């Protein structure tokens, strides 16, 4: 996250941190995710596409720091990894960039509710906030495009949803953005999501509930004028989510 | 207690 504030997981208790195990001993961060129900975390297919070996990933809930432990955290193995058939990447965009991870602890259980572990709500079919709505994004991604390391402390920021007409202007992203995506930016192009924030949540209050409106997917640069962050439009994937979460 | 989506405590 470029800009934003440092925060703790109590402020984003549905945030899930996904890591990958390496032969040699290191575990590295992959992407963020969101807890939708006790056993399911939703993220982005591009986070796994290149290495779809579920056994090598670790999911943690209740984590405020990247490589140190947080009291209350829960560790899970990925029982199922569901990628979107029809996911496609082009020169910038990722299409149908949504994935589901079914989690299981070493004791055979799913997540348990706590002050640091909570689920986020799903929107109703094709229902979105209107542009102009402020939503929050959270993640362990870069703090500056030139950094080569991720922050140790979780960050969060606020961005506003913008219209498809504005995002699809030739000097923004043109037709690269589809109706299955959402764009959000800071009015002053000061804060934004960046590499490392992929898979994480775009949360907005919708009909009184804090709702998972988008999944951080792509963007050209980070906090660049006329280059908003693009997110997978969750409201348009409800049938797909239901199909695998029944 | 149990999950209540969207609630921070
Ligand atoms: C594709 C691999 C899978 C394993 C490690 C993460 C990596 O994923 C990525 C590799 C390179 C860049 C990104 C990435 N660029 C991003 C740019 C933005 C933005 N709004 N400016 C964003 F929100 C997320 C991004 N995520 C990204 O998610």
């Amino acid at each position: 996250i470029i800009g934003g504030e440092f925060t703790t997981i109590e402020n984003q208790p549905w945030f899930a941190a996904i890591y990958r195990r390496h032969r040699g001993g290191s575990v590295t961060y992959v992407c963020g995710g969101s807890l939708m129900s006790p056993c399911w975390v939703i993220s982005a297919t591009h986070c796994f596409i290149d290495y779809p070996k579920k056994e090598d990933y670790i999911v943690y809930l209740g984590r405020s720091r990247l490589n140190s432990n947080t009291q209350g955290e829960m560790k899970f193995e990925v029982e199922n990894l569901i990628l979107h058939k029809d996911y496609s990447a082009d020169t910038l965009a990722h299409h149908n960039d949504i994935a589901l991870l079914k989690i299981r602890s070493k004791e055979g259980r799913c997540a348990q509710p706590s002050r640091t572990i909570q689920t986020i709500c799903l929107p109703s079919m094709y229902n979105d906030p209107q542009f102009g709505t402020s939503c929050e994004i959270t993640g362990f991604g870069k703090e500056a495009s030139t950094d080569y390391l991720y922050p140790e402390q979780l960050k969060m920021t606020v961005v506003k949803l913008i219209s498809h007409r504005e995002c699809q202007q030739p000097h923004y992203y043109g037709s690269e953005v589809t109706t299955k995506m959402l764009c959000a930016a800071d009015p002053q192009w000061k804060t934004d999501a960046c590499q490392g924030d992929s898979g994480g949540p775009l949360v907005c209050s919708l009909q009184g509930r804090m709702t998972l409106t988008g999944i951080v997917s792509w963007g050209r640069g980070c906090a660049l004028k006329d280059k908003p962050g693009v997110y997978t439009r969750v409201s348009h994937f409800l049938p797909w989510i239901r199909s695998h979460t029944k | 207690l149990k999950f209540q989506c969207g609630q921070k405590t």
